């Protein structure tokens, strides 16, 4: 039903790929003695998040024993395993130590004012919180640091449990101007809470429901025939440009959520007002990362059958209409990263000659990081590209066409 | 020049170029800087 | 099952459309003169066949009785109903008085030799013979008739029935070098019967088969609910580049058919000998006119479902396989012509960057011909024009694909 | 754009260029623009 | 300049333009004399 | 190509211009194509 | 004193070179028929005027008995003494028996309608006259004779003397529109007259003046040493576009004339009306050929110091202002034929940037063709282009300049 | 004579021209408090040398009360008396109180190297010596002072009549490679003496003659009617580049000499030992300023006439070879700077055609200075560029060319 029959074994175009993780240390004798020394293991590197700047793949690493840099660029020089990373800004940054410079870089999203922002996770082994978490603004143009606000304890952590690990990162600017009102929703897992951050009033709201709590019955995700178990809360939100809806769905749950933003306009943030829109159980497997482009499609990742699924935010939400585009076991494992880019530069009058729009996908297989199983002489960590019209094309998922030009050009990295 | 004859130009010029007819000089030099300026309007270079 | 759900209602990209067929003939007084004196009627001009040569569209009209040219180009200056056509190459082959000119053009072909090959039905009201059918070939390139053959009445209509109309014709070079090797191969409904014409050998072949004899279950052809009763035999050739299999179709009939050409490579022309591979009643509705891509794609006509369909060569055929790309009432009532042609200049190199197939078929509404019901304020003939790779994309037909290249150019006229 | 305008334009481009300076793209592409402009209205081609 | 040098510059290329940074006059301009060659040899003028 | 033939090839197209002849496309193209490759290897850009 | 210094060995740039003509009659075995015949003869072959039109050069040779066409255009096949000449427009025109044909063509004037002015001498070996002269109008486009005159007999030469043979002509066009209104001046040396024919009138009037006789004392001419004796009247007219005055002078004398051509708008033609205004005796040597450029800048050739002198008009006419230019005894023998032309396409604005008048020069020995000693093993006739901008810059003949550009274009062929 | 009549009155095109010095200090509230405070005065602002890099004017003040900056670039603020002034590269340079930044630059000079050679005088009101005269090397890429070198007392004055001025400087360099083997020459007029700097050896070496001292004969000067007296030694050197010989000519003497760089290779230095080759009084008037251009013409500046000079190298040094090509009393009252550049990028194969050398002269009226009778409502200064080749073409100064390319380009700033 669901799974499309001609999805069946088609990959995507694989942009990047590694063997495993080699950072550019410099001279050959400088990596030498970072091994020596117990900063850098090959063994306890893995990919959370990735994004695109002008020429620029920036990648997240989970704060391990090993980890050099938790956020790095892609470097020009190659190495064996795969391309050599190279730490962003500069080795500064680099050092927790101090807590000064970024601890755990969990997410990161990109805006239209040429603003990179960080989230920090604060958690070392993702699961001791170690320093607080941050958010950091920085500036691609100048790669000087921003801003830097740090998150409150209370509204971190559920006052209960106790434990919280902030997992999703979104940003949304209703006026990127000279003073950007944005609002950054965090979605924490561990505490089953949203967090909204509003830059202007420099406050930090704590939302909870039934809605972001995990179901036990979905805890199990079977991803290449082998099984791990994981109790998350919701975690993978999107936010539709088109319609300002935020979609979620918890880790362990197959049911899809979404609210609607202008809800949190108001300075009142009364609770238990706030009103939840989702459908239980539309999907056979869990979603990990979702991704909305602003033609009005959203592109969610198929878990337990290692797909790519997408549904029209035109159409009504039903089981119908939620088709498969991609389906490969091997290329795509786990999908924890997508982002939905344009072509540039923008040229408003040939807008109707091009397909702008082309997606990247990050696929690292979590499955084997948590049963510590990796076989580093494959190709564990792939990156992909591909573009959305032609890939949603002739299916549920496209939307209304008008041949209207002689000839149509599709971009993609 | 008007963008919509802008549009119908270069519709007219790569319609006579796939067909396989003699595209004509004058024509693909009109609808080159039409393009140029085009570009130059929006700052590219 | 055939009809594909998201096929419904879609059209596609009109090039050029009739509410009736008006001739250049020069000054307005002489179109005054020539209306007067019965040459031109506007209620007598029905389209046949239509090909494109580089900036020319060739357009074939049945000989009746208020016809001033059975072939015609289309002309720059545009009239109140339509562009306006004009004789080709003048108006001394529209002059059939003396039967010099061409009588009734049935269906055209062109080949790589910039070659034009003409088939003169012969039959004027399309039920009176008049003079005998002609195969001629033009050069496109110096407007000059190159040669002129009868075809033999003996070969042309059965000798018992006594009765034959040709209808398709398809025309094959094994090597169109200074000697051109070519077959040309007509069908005639009429006869039930096909006739292959070697041009080396200046020879022609009559062969009949149960299979080309129509099945008078199916005579009855609903379009847009009107209903009109037919009985032809074998109509709709298609020869396949990749494969060398001529394919076919009963016009009462839904079984589909293919022979290979090989056989005809032989100059004995064993009777009973050659075997025709088919599959009886694949479809749920007739077939008009077929068209293969050099890619491997046939694609036909559905008249009663008022659609396209596609079939890939290289997967079984099945009504598994068999899917609908194209399906609209008002702007495909019938399809009476397709042609594939690619995009020039030839690139070797480029090939890559660049779909080069594109489709062109011609809509006439023939159940309003046979009632003799036309609506001539409405747009009744239409030409249409479209990518193959974009139509067949993420469907049963699409070939194999490999996303080698960052940009990819769809190009149609 | 004038024709005395394109003559300046013409004169700065060039003294630019011989000086060894770092010309500017976005004046070329004009100045490219105006000249193309001048020979089609010319019927150069 | 063999063809797949000229078709892995042209892939360069063009992913450079559409990723946003700023593409080299050097580079742009080798690909263009390779690219007018191809059109040459195939007798497209 | 050879300097000496580069050389040939502009004084035939600039006298062939000047005396108001009918300019080939292919040898324009040509000769552009020359000039562009020797100011390349010049790193004039 | 007009000897300038700097001008001594100075030559120019050799556009073409013959050691001797030879004519493309075709295949090799035609040339040996027609030498065989006596048609062709390469010892009598010389060149009297040239032309130069968008790719053509044309070259007038007077009829002796071994000439196969009097007027023939430059050809693109070489042969070893030097490149081919081909009959124009076709060997239809080559045939003077009849006298249907060009007998012998004098000089050639093209201007600004692309019309081709053919004067044909009708004199055989330059003292029999043939048949009679005639005045023949070309279109340069499409090669045909758009018009042809004969000169009446009496006109032609004088009454008394009974002698006349024509050497220069000039053609002067008040308005080329679709009516050329050209009065066409031709000078007879032999009866040392001028005639004017108005095209719109039909007319030719016979002028003549004590001016147009030779002076006794000067009829000898030494040329590289060779001396050789000549009484000739009135040669080498050149008529000034921006004062429309006739210069000329004796060929047997060093005085120099001119005249103005508004004295002949006049019906009338007043007889001993016309004032002709000159200076006696400016030049050391005689003047053969002169020509006026549109920026008023007078060229004339030195036949005793085997030199190019310039005068501008704008300056006052003494020996003081006449400077010479090139000086070279074997480049410029004798100078038969100037034609100052500009470069194409004409841009208004662009020619504040660009040098467009160029100077064509033919040069043959003509002490060689009186003495009958030629030498064919070495380069006899010659071919030169020059800029006359940069040929005359920096003396007295330039006009006064300024320099309100930073680049300057000098163009020459 | 040597005064050629064509030359007369001929003016050269005008880059730019000042009423009076204006500087750029920014707001024009820092300009009125420079005034009053007394740095600034218009009154008391006189170039002496200029020069051009890329897009630079460099331009040299001599140090009186009122000078604000002893070297300026020009900027792209243009005032109402003229362009205005930058001081370069800052106003650290500028502040001369300390002695730390240039006191008083008399001479520019620029090489191959992409550096800039500044002589500093020291002299303060030209009488007056302040601090010690230094050589400083610039840095024009990076705007750094390079290197500084303090001339010694002993070789900078006479020993004997004790006062010395700097007046022109020259650099050579037999290798611009990574070390730079340029031996700079000093002339100093007060001194009479000539001064040879090894940079390798870091060694200065006096040398003095006959030739260097004045002619008290020649010490009145008379420029446009006004008459000053002035006893001034060796100025004006120039270098030529293909004969390796240093010219120079007393300022109060009409004679020419030239020294030969050769006899300086040896680190002997042997005194008496050195050859001047000089002729005693070729030229009417005195000359001012020298430049020998690569081709190896040498233009020179006619003060009593107020003309420009030039004189071929190749040909023999006399009156008769020696010409003039520029002559105006208003625009070129007093030459006081000559400087030859070539036009860029450098293109090996185009070479041949275009004229790339272009001179660059400073005109400023020193009998105005000297008299202290200046009008200020009046153009000054000026600085005019011409083309060489087309300034010396037909003249005796002019090189051996060949017409070999149908086009030929002229190129000035
Ligand atoms: C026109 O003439 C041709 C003969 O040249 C006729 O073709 C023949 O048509 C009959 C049926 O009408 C065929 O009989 C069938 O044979 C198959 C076996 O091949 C058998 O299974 C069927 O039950 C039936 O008996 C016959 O084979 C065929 N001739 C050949 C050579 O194949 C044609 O029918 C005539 N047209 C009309 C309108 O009658
Ligand atoms: C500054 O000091 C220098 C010496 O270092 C002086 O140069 C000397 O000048 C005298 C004339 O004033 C020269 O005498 C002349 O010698 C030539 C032969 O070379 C002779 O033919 C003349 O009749 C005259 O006697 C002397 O040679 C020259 N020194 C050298 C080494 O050449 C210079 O004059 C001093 N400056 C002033 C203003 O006095
Ligand atoms: C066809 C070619 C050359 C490829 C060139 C002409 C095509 C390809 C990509 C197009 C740009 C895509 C993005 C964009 C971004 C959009 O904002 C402007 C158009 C532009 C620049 C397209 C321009 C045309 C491009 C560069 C050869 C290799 C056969
Ligand atoms: C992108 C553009 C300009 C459109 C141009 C650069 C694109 C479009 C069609 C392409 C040709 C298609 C066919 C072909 C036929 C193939 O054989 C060679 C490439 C060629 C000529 C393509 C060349 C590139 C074309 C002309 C602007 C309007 C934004
Ligand atoms: C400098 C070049 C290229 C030579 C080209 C750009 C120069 C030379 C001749 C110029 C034309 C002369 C006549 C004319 C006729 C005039 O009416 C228009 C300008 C034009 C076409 C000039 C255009 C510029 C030309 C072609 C390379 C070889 C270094
Ligand atoms: C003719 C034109 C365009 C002017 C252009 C084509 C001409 C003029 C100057 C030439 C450069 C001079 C210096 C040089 C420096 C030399 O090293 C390379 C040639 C170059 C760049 C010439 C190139 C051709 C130029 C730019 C229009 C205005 C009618
Ligand atoms: C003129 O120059 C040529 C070429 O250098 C030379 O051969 C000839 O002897 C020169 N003429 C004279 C009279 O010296």
């Amino acid at each position: 039903n669901i799974l499309r029959g001609e999805s069946l074994n088609k990959s995507l175009p694989i942009l990047h790929e590694w063997k495993f993780f080699d950072y550019d240390f410099g001279s050959d004798e400088r990596r030498q003695d970072a091994i020596l020394s117990g900063e850098y293991d090959y063994k306890n590197n893995y990919p959370s998040d990735i994004d695109q700047w002008h020429d620029k793949i920036f990648v997240t690493m989970l704060r391990y024993n090993g980890v050099p840099s938790s956020l790095n660029v892609i470097s020009k020089k190659v190495g064996d395993g795969g391309p050599l990373l190279q730490p962003y800004p500069d080795w500064s940054f680099a050092k927790y130590d101090d807590c000064s410079g970024i601890v755990s870089a969990s997410k990161l999203a990109i805006d239209k004012c040429d603003r990179l922002w960080v989230l920090d996770s604060g958690l070392v082994n993702n699961t001791q919180p170690m320093c607080s978490p941050k958010l950091l603004t920085f500036d691609l143009t100048t790669s000087q640091l921003l801003k830097q606000v740090e998150i409150p304890h209370d509204v971190a952590v559920n006052a209960t449990t106790g434990k919280g690990r902030l997992s999703s990162l979104a940003v949304q600017s209703l006026d990127c101007n000279t003073n950007s009102d944005t609002m950054v929703y965090i979605a924490d897992e561990k505490g089953e809470g949203l967090i909204v951050y509003h830059n202007s009033d420099d406050s930090f709201h704590r939302l909870t429901s039934n809605t972001f709590d995990y179901d036990p019955k979905f805890t199990k995700m079977t991803i290449d025939g082998e099984s791990y178990t994981a109790q998350d809360g919701i975690s993978g939100m999107a936010l539709s440009p088109m319609t300002n809806n935020l979609y979620y769905s918890p880790v362990a749950s197959t049911s899809l959520y979404y609210v609607n933003t202008e809800q949190f306009r108001t300075s009142d943030y009364q609770q238990n007002d706030i009103h939840y829109e989702g459908v239980q159980n539309i999907l056979d497997t869990q979603s990990s990362a979702k991704v909305v482009s602003k033609s009005g499609v959203l592109f969610f990742g198929l878990v337990g059958d290692s797909a790519l699924g997408c549904w029209n935010e035109h159409r009504t939400l039903e089981r119908h209409n939620i088709r498969t585009v991609a389906q490969s076991d091997e290329t795509l494992q786990m999908i924890a990263s997508m982002k939905i880019k344009e072509a540039l530069p923008h040229v408003p009058i040939f807008d109707r000659y091009i397909n702008r729009e082309y997606i990247l996908v990050l696929s690292n297989k979590m499955q084997k990081m948590v049963n510590n199983d990796f076989n580093f002489d494959d190709v564990n960590f792939r990156i992909m590209n591909a573009n959305v019209n032609e890939l949603i094309l002739n299916t549920r998922c496209e939307n209304p066409d008008n041949d209207r030009t002689p000839f149509k050009i599709s971009i993609h990295l | 020049e008007s963008n919509v004859d802008v549009v119908s130009q270069i519709n007219s010029l790569v319609s006579s170029i796939v067909s396989g007819a003699n595209v004509s000089a004058v024509l693909l030099a009109q609808t080159l800087v039409n393009i140029l300026q085009i570009l130059i309007d929006a700052n590219v270079f």
